[PDB]
Order: structure tokens, then C-alpha cells, then sequence
């Protein structure tokens, strides 16, 4: 095969990317994923707080 | 077990969106105890209020894609990073890579802290009013700690080890790819400290921000005969990012750059944010 | 293994056969130190005349552990304690020995063994490591290897006073280089034939 | 119900009784380093009672016209408890930390605080006041040590980003009509897996006040602020004699 | 003296702890260490 | 086949190619402090490498007519290194000891020393050489640190019981046509299970020339004697500001 040797290994991206050396650096860029997780950025709080109860009771 | 005291959590995981959430029906609502639109900032969290709990809506289902806001889309365009001239009079130079010489790319590239990607390069090379002549050149990397050309004809230009392009005037420009080669895992662009132990003073305070992990040696080209070449010569480097990932989001500067070395600003004209009008009361 | 050159001094320019040697004698005074030397096996120094040395040059980043061999080559009557410390970086060489007894240290025995290795382990920040140099890259150094009197070099009569230590280094099974370079130790600037 | 808080660990404990919630930056708790992403081979050290604990820096002045202040971690702690001397007998580090800012007034003050942990706080200069010069700032000026030092144009945060949108960092907010403390958990974020405890520093801690304060005359005219700081999982390695700076 | 080189690792010198490297010996092979264009002459007609 | 040993704890290594068997003393390993002993309710602190190592003290010198020396445990390690540290920040300690004595000499030298270890030396003076005065000794004599102080009437062992049955407490003989050193291993012996470090000591080490050191001129007259320690389960507890003495 080819000596994986990327940036993205660990989580990577979509499986269209097109190669025709022996270097996986060399590759194309490819499609990329539509993953996201926004609770670690817009929710960053231990206790849980609903949408229905008051924040600060 | 003879001491019993030596015996002895993700918050949320990621998932895939490919559209834009859609929009589900209501209707009104009147009950104590229960409020949405009340919320509290104090405590860091951003508010969770929706469409639906504020009035009432229809049903929308909406396609929106959001493959244009992906990291990858976002910094996968060529941009320029260096002009370099020869006019240096002796058919050679010899540049440091520092890639912050350009103020487009580097407001793009500060909005994250870290950063670990791979590279193309791609270099288009002209007179200095866009005229052809033909003419051969030669490009050579050279590694940190590795012996440099002093000259035009040195034994440095032999390159047995040193990777190297030889490439025309006339023909098509050319392209390479670079990998990613931090001794560190990823790219800096922020470096709060000092590299060296030691004391610290006055005349060593041009230390402070400097990383060594992100200084990556030199770039040399030349004319390849061994004599005096008639004609100035003018590069233009442009560099693409593939396979990106990023770490810990920031705030954008809002003032122009002084120095490619140091977060310096004009401290008389500060600018501010926005642009000011007139009234509160009247746009 | 090869042979390490320690005493490499200003004198000894004419006469190189002896900067592969460097003597240890009988002391008046108690904790003296032989010998120091910095551990950074890419910067000019004691570690240019080795088959690693001149390895590492062709390449620029390096990982691992090494390790350093001694050889006791006195006579048969002499004997002595030696104390071997390696000292991570952020200090200078140590003074006294009383310092340099804090970092990583053998105490060694001369007897039938006549060899002894100090194994220098992998202690840094980063995975790997660039070529240490002064200036900024001085940032990926490693530390300074030191070498004590544990007690005197102890002779009866009739048996020479003055003995002589060579230095052997090598690498560990985790030696690992990459991002191959050129050399600068070697040169043409007049055409060869 | 939870307006009341208390936090124990070492042999310190916290309590609060007008307490917001509790902030994990990046929802990510501290923890040891794993074997997978290890790179040193010497076997670390964990004190793991003498650094886990609630240590109190000094009190600053809340006055009706001032900028703001910032710390350096863990430039903070480095010559106070034995914390401040495994740093100095040591080559590595790795630490989380935990923060807590009290400051509290009577319900006929007013004023507003923005907390805020930001990561890689490089400072710069005013370039010599008209932009040619390549100043750059002092040693007292980038480590203030447990003392901490003020802002000057606090707009600009002394960096070139504006204030505006600093909220995209970890933070919360000191509202004098509703509660008196704050409190951040952040986990260790670098590059590399252990680092030097004197050449680098990880973060900056700002308070920056948005509302300034107000009172009518009569009141207490003294409002203090005190930050309170505390190690969690604090692993040493690469021992050699001791170096300050 | 009996030329053989030494075995002792790091473990029999100093306490331990566990690390699983991935470094990998690729760039070290004599393949890649020669597989380099390098001048060899420079031949002229005046 | 055992002549040669080899001693490895925390970063350092002790080798020896003419050695003696170890020495237990009475039999028993050092261990931590089990449930059904402990008194104090605080969890105990365990640095447990930066410790757990060998210190090298200074280097006596052995002439044709020495008296011996003697050193307080664990008065000799309480300035130094971090175990200098955390004797001085906490109030209770508990550890076992690993005392290797070296001393070095060619095969025409003779001599014999004995060490010894012995617990709870008390030591006395002359009382005003008459008999008449009760003298006390100073500060600076019963606590010498890690220098060591010399005997002075070593019949005696200045305490007033004869050298001619020491041998009842663990130890070890030096003898110079055999051996160059000596080691003994002490667990930890004191009636309470954790003591204060700076007004308690618990052992003395004693170095006796029994026979003279004796060469014929022309020899090495230089001969030294090097002493080098190690704890081996130290645990704190009790945290308190810096206290020094
Ligand atoms: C024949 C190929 C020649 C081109 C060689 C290019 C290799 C150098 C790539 C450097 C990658 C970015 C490293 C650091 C970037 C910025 O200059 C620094 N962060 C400056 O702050």
C-alpha cells in the first residue's frame, strides 16, 4: 500500500481522496466531513440546565 | 489489603450534521412557572432559546448545506507569501521562511492557536514587469543547521542531499509538497515565554515570543551559469494548506500589523472597532 | 561503540594522538572534578568524532537514549571510586560535588570489571529534537555530563602514579533520525585532480 | 437550590453562598498524562496532597476608575509552597488548574466583571507611540509573579484584539446583584506533553471590569478582589538541582 | 576488551515508566539515504 | 559469585566489585505505616522518587591516628534536596534508612574499621572534667548536620559505655585486605509511628578505627572515607509554613 504519513490520521476526513505516488502527503484534499459538536464551545457547564426551568433557581 | 487507602467524564460527543436543522410547528402557550425567554449570562453559557418558544411557527424543512464553513474549504486556497527580487546582486539570496510577511494570511491563520497541516507550494517567477526572457534557475531548501551557499558557485549548489528544482522561464510554474515537520505535534502561533533558560534582560528581551519549533531553516534560488545573468528576476511564492486541523479559537486582531516577529500596534491612532455614527437613537 | 574524544584542547593540535585519553591522578583534596562535557551528540565538540556523530549530521531531528562507556586502563594494583553524574538542562556545570549528586549518577568500581556504562536517558519536552546550537536553538539542549572524585586514586609503590580513562558512546534500541540533510564537516573549494 | 457551592480538595475547602455554576473549560476534566502520548522515560513524580490545594494570592482595589488586571500562570506559584519548589527541582511539569475570584458588595453597589482564561496571552507594546520602533516589553512586564500587573489600553487588551469578543475563551461574569464569585476548571492544553515551569507560561487570567462601579456616598468605599488558585493534577519529572530563573 | 558492544538498557540503570513510541526507522534505510540526485560532473565546450 | 553488588533506587546506582553481604537490620524490611498503628487522620503525602534515592554526604579524611566520627540521622539530610523540603513544610515524618559506606585502599595498606549503627545515642560530656559541673553539650555538637563531628574519648564513645560490645547493634567491619565497604539497611524503630525531623533523631552512625591505618613511605597517604545514604519509605504529613529549626 502507502506509507501513511498525513496530517489528519487519527480523525480524519472522507474516503475520495485520489493518489497516485507512494507518500500519503502527496494526496488531494478530498470531500471533507459534516461533523460538529457545538456543546463544548456554547455549553461548557457541569450542571445541566433545561431550556423549560429557570438558569438560577 | 493492608492500606486502604491506596486501593482507591466527556461532556459531549461529536456528531454528524449535514443540513441545517429544520423548523417544527407551535402554537401559543400560556402556563406559570415554565419561561425560556429568561435566561442568565452570568454563568457562561449561551442561551438555548429556540424559534418555537418565543412565537409561533410553521414547519420548515430547509437543505441548507454547510460544507463552506468547514475548516478544510476554508484555508484550502493558494495565497502569496513572499516576493523575493534579484536585482542579491550576485544571482543569489538567500530568505528566511517566515510566512507571516502578508497580512491577509496572517489574520486568517491567528484566528486559531494551534495548528498542524501540509503545505504546496507553488512559485511563479517573471521579470519585474511581467516580461519573458528565457533563462534557466535552480531552487534549494536547506534544513536548519545544514551549511548554506555563500556564493554563486559554491560547492553548496552540488546538492547531494538538499531537495531541489530546476525549472524555466518559459515553461509552466512549478509545484511541491511539503509535510508536516514540527518537532512539536502542531504549529504555534502564539508562544508566551522565553525559549532559552538563563537571565533574562535588556539586551536579551527580543527573545520573547520566538519558538524554535516553528523556525524551519532557509530558501535559496540562483541563476545556474557561473557568470553575471543580464536581466532582474522577480518570485512569487504561493502556498496552500491540506489536511487541517486546529485547536482553541480566538479573538481576530482589529489592528494593522507592524512587524512580522511581534503583536506590536500603533499605540496614538488605536483604532476602533466599529465604525460611529452620530445618534443612539437615529441609524 | 567508538572512541569518544574528551581532552580535546588547544595544545593538543600537533600532537593528536593523545586527545583520545585523558588522565585521572592522585588528588591532595577531596571531590575534584576529571572532566565535563555537553551531551548533544549534533553540536561541534567531543561528540564530532564518533560513527553516531557523524551519523546524526546527515540528518537533523533525533530521539532515543544513549549511552556512554568507560574503561579503567591503569595498572593492576591501582583502584579508586569514580561518580558519573548527568544533570538535566536549566543549571549550569555544578561547582561542587555535593550539586552535581542531584541528577542521574553511577558511582563507580575499578576491579576485574574494568567497565562501566552510564545510560543517558530520554528526558525532554518535545518528541524529538533539532541540532542544539547557541542562539535560539539552544532551546533543544540536553544537559551536561560531569565526572567526580568519589574517593582518591589510591597506588602503592613501585606502580605508577598517573592512569588514563577512555570514553566509548553508542546508542539504545529506541534510537531513531529523520529529515535527511547534507554535512557541512565536509568541503571542496579548490576542484578535486 | 444550587445557588450554594463548596469545593474540597487538598486540605482546603471553599464555600459560597450566591454562587453561579461551575465552568469546565472545553468540557474537559484534568487528568495524568496516558502512556500512548508519553515521550519521557524517567518515572514522574505526584506529590498529590502538598500541590492539590487552595492556595490565596493577594487583594487588589476595585476603585471607580480602573483598567484591569491580569496574571500569568503558573508564574503565580512558582516561589510560594512545596509547588514552588518542585518547580524549581525540576525540568517538567504538567498541571490543570481550578480558579476562583471572589468579590462581593451589598445590594446598593452596582458594577459588572468579565472573567476570563485565555491561553497563549502574548503581550506586545506601543511600538514607541508612533509605530517605528521594535520595542518589546520587560521581564517585570510579561511574568509579574504572584503580584500581578495592570492593563494600560484595555481595549485592546495590550495584544491587538479587541474586548469585544473575548466571551469566545472560557468565561463568566461577576454581576454585583447577583452572585460574587466565578469560578473556571481548566485542563492542561499545549503543544508538547510536559514543559519547563519557568520559560513557558500556559495561560493569562483577566478580570476586566465592563460596568464600572457606582455608589452613592456613604457606602463602603472599599471594594476588594481576591483570586484564589488551586493545582489538580500536578505531575513533575527531570529532577536536577534547584534553578529559580 | 572482548569487542562486544554493551547491552544494558535503560531499565536495569533507573526506575521506568511505560511509553509506547511509533518512531519509525523508515528515513534511516539505505534506499532512502542514497536515492538523491547529486552532480557528478560539469563538462564544457568553450 | 557475590562478591559484586549492585543498589538501584530512585535515579542512582551504587556498584561495587569487593563487597560484603546486606545487612537487615534485626531482620525486618521498611515498609509504610499500616491502618491498625496510625494515629493522625490527615492523608499522608508519599514523594516517593524524589526522595527515595542516594545522597552523597562530604568526604572525611583517614590519617595514622583518627578517633572516629559520628552523624545524626536524620539531621544529615535536612538541608538538602527536596527530603530538605519537606522536612521543613510538614510536621511528622516517617522513613527507613540505606546507609553504604565506602573507603577504598591498594593490597599493601592494612586497617580495620567498624561501623556501626546504633539508636537513640545520647550523648554526654566530661561534667568539668572533675566530676562537679553538670555540663550539657551545645547545639552544635548534638545536631552537627551533614558535616559530622569527631569523637573525642571513642573508649567511651563519649556516653559512658565501652566500644568492646558494640557489635549487640547491627553492624559491619571494613577490614582492607578484603573489602572496601559496608552497608546496612535500618527499618524504622521510635515508639510513635510518625516524630517531628527537627527535634527528634532517631539513630547515630558510628565509624571507629579499631586497628590503625598503617603503610610503609612512598604509598598513597591520602586515604578518604565517603558516606552515602538513601531513604527508603518516607511519608509526610501535617502541612505548615517553612519552619527551619
Ligand atoms: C523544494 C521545497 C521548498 C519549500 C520548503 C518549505 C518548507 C517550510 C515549511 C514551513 C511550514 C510552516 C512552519 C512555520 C510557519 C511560520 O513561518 C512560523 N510559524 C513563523 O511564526
Amino acid at each position: 500500500h502507502e506509507n501513511s504519513n498525513s496530517a489528519s490520521e487519527g480523525s480524519t476526513i472522507n474516503y475520495t481522496t485520489i493518489n497516485y505516488y507512494k507518500d500519503a502527503y502527496a494526496a488531494s484534499a478530498g470531500r471533507q466531513d459534516m461533523s460538529q459538536d457545538p456543546k463544548k464551545f456554547t455549553d461548557p457547564v457541569m450542571d445541566v440546565i433545561h431550556e423549560m426551568a429557570p438558569p438560577l433557581k | 489489603d493492608p492500606i486502604a487507602d491506596m486501593i482507591d467524564r466527556s461532556l459531549t460527543a461529536l456528531q454528524v450534521l449535514p443540513t441545517a436543522a429544520n423548523t417544527e410547528a407551535s402554537s401559543h402557550r400560556l402556563g406559570t412557572g415554565v419561561v425560556p425567554a429568561l435566561q442568565a449570562a452570568e454563568t457562561g453559557a449561551s442561551s438555548n432559546a429556540s424559534d418555537k418558544n418565543l412565537i409561533e411557527t410553521r414547519c420548515v424543512l430547509n437543505h441548507h448545506s454547510t460544507q463552506e464553513t468547514a475548516i478544510g474549504n476554508f484555508f484550502s486556497r493558494a495565497g502569496l507569501v513572499s516576493i523575493i527580487t534579484m536585482p542579491n546582486t550576485d544571482g543569489y539570496v538567500n530568505w528566511d521562511i517566515d510566512l507571516m510577511g502578508y497580512a491577509q494570511l496572517r489574520r486568517k491563520c491567528e484566528l486559531f492557536t494551534y495548528m498542524r497541516f501540509d503545505a504546496e507550494f507553488t512559485f511563479v517567477v517573471a521579470k519585474p514587469n511581467g516580461v519573458l526572457v528565457p533563462q534557466l534557475l535552480q531552487y534549494m531548501y536547506v534544513p536548519p543547521g545544514a551549511p548554506k551557499p555563500t556564493s554563486r558557485d559554491s560547492f553548496a549548489w552540488q546538492t547531494a542531499t538538499n531537495p531541489s528544482v530546476f525549472v524555466k522561464m518559459t515553461d509552466p510554474p512549478a509545484q511541491v509538497s511539503v509535510p508536516f515537520m514540527s518537532p512539536a505535534s502542531a504549529y504555534q502561533w502564539f508562544y508566551d515565554g522565553y525559549p532559552t533558560f538563563g537571565e533574562h534582560l535588556q539586551a536579551n528581551d527580543l527573545d520573547y515570543g520566538q519558538c524554535p519549533n516553528n523556525m524551519m531553516g532557509t530558501f535559496s534560488i540562483r541563476t545556474v551559469g557561473t557568470e553575471k545573468s543580464p536581466h532582474s528576476i522577480t518570485l512569487r511564492v504561493y502556498m496552500r494548506i491540506k489536511h487541517v486541523r486546529a485547536w482553541i479559537p480566538r479573538p481576530l486582531r482589529n489592528q494593522p500589523y507592524l512587524f512580522k516577529t511581534n503583536p506590536n500596534y500603533k499605540g496614538n491612532d488605536i483604532k476602533c472597532t466599529s465604525t460611529s455614527r452620530d445618534k443612539i437613537t437615529t441609524l | 561503540e567508538t572512541i569518544l574524544e574528551v581532552n580535546n584542547l588547544k595544545t593538543n593540535e600537533t600532537t593528536p594522538m593523545q586527545r583520545l585519553c585523558f588522565p585521572v591522578s592522585v588528588q591532595s583534596k577531596t571531590g575534584e572534578l576529571c572532566a565535563a562535557f555537553r551531551a548533544d551528540p549534533g553540536r561541534d565538540g567531543p561528540w564530532q568524532s564518533t560513527i553516531l556523530g557523524q551519523l546524526c549530521r546527515y540528518y537533523t531531528q533525533w530521539s532515543g537514549s544513549l549511552e556512554v562507556t568507560f574503561m579503567f586502563a591503569g595498572s593492576f594494583m591501582a583502584t579508586g571510586k569514580m561518580l558519573i553524574a548527568y544533570t538535566p538542562p536549566g543549571g549550569n556545570v555544578p561547582a561542587d560535588r555535593i550539586t552535581a549528586m542531584l541528577g542521574t549518577h553511577v558511582i563507580w568500581d575499578f576491579g576485574l570489571q574494568s567497565s562501566v556504562t552510564l545510560v543517558v536517558p530520554w528526558i525532554s519536552n518535545t518528541h524529538y529534537r533539532a541540532h542544539a546550537r547557541a542562539g535560539y536553538f539552544d532551546y533543544y539542549t540536553t544537559g551536561i555530563i560531569t565526572i567526580w572524585y568519589q574517593t582518591n586514586y589510591v597506588v602503592p609503590i613501585g606502580a605508577p602514579t598517573t592512569a588514563y580513562i577512555v570514553a566509548l558512546a553508542a546508542a539504545q534500541d529506541n534510537f531513531t533520525m529523520k529529515l535527511c540533510k547534507d554535512t557541512e564537516d565536509i568541503e571542496q573549494t579548490a576542484n578535486i585532480q | 437550590s444550587d445557588r450554594v457551592a463548596q469545593l474540597t480538595i487538598g486540605n482546603s475547602t471553599i464555600t459560597t453562598q450566591e454562587a453561579a455554576n461551575i465552568v469546565i473549560a472545553y468540557g474537559e476534566w484534568p487528568e495524568y498524562c496516558p502512556d500512548t502520548d508519553a515521550t519521557a522515560v524517567d518515572k514522574p513524580t505526584r506529590p498529590d496532597v502538598s500541590v492539590n490545594r487552595f492556595f490565596t494570592l493577594d487583594t487588589k482595589s476595585w476603585a471607580k476608575d480602573s483598567k484591569g488586571w491580569y496574571w500569568k500562570f503558573p508564574d503565580v506559584l512558582t516561589e510560594v509552597g512545596v509547588f514552588g519548589q518542585n518547580a524549581q527541582f525540576h525540568y517538567l511539569y504538567r498541571s490543570g488548574f481550578c480558579v476562583h475570584v471572589q468579590c462581593n458588595a451589598s445590594k446598593f453597589h452596582q458594577g459588572a466583571l468579565l472573567v476570563a482564561v485565555l491561553p497563549e496571552y502574548v503581550l506586545g507594546t506601543i511600538a514607541g507611540g508612533t509605530g517605528n520602533e521594535n520595542s518589546h516589553p520587560p521581564y517585570a512586564t510579561t511574568q509579574p509573579g504572584q503580584v500581578g500587573a495592570v492593563l494600560t489600553h484595555p481595549y485592546v487588551l495590550d495584544a491587538g484584539i479587541p474586548l469585544s469578543q473575548l466571551t469566545v475563551c472560557p468565561h463568566q461574569w461577576i454581576n454585583l446583584r447577583t452572585n460574587n464569585c466565578a469560578t473556571i476548571i481548566v485542563p492542561y492544553m499545549n503543544t508538547v506533553p510536559f514543559d519547563s515551569a519557568l520559560n513557558h507560561c500556559n495561560f493569562g487570567l483577566l478580570v476586566i471590569p465592563v460596568v464600572p462601579l457606582d455608589f452613592n456616598a456613604g457606602a463602603t468605599s472599599e471594594i476588594p478582589i481576591t483570586v484564589t488558585i488551586a493545582p489538580m493534577c500536578a505531575e513533575f519529572a527531570g529532577l536536577r538541582q534547584a534553578v529559580k530563573q
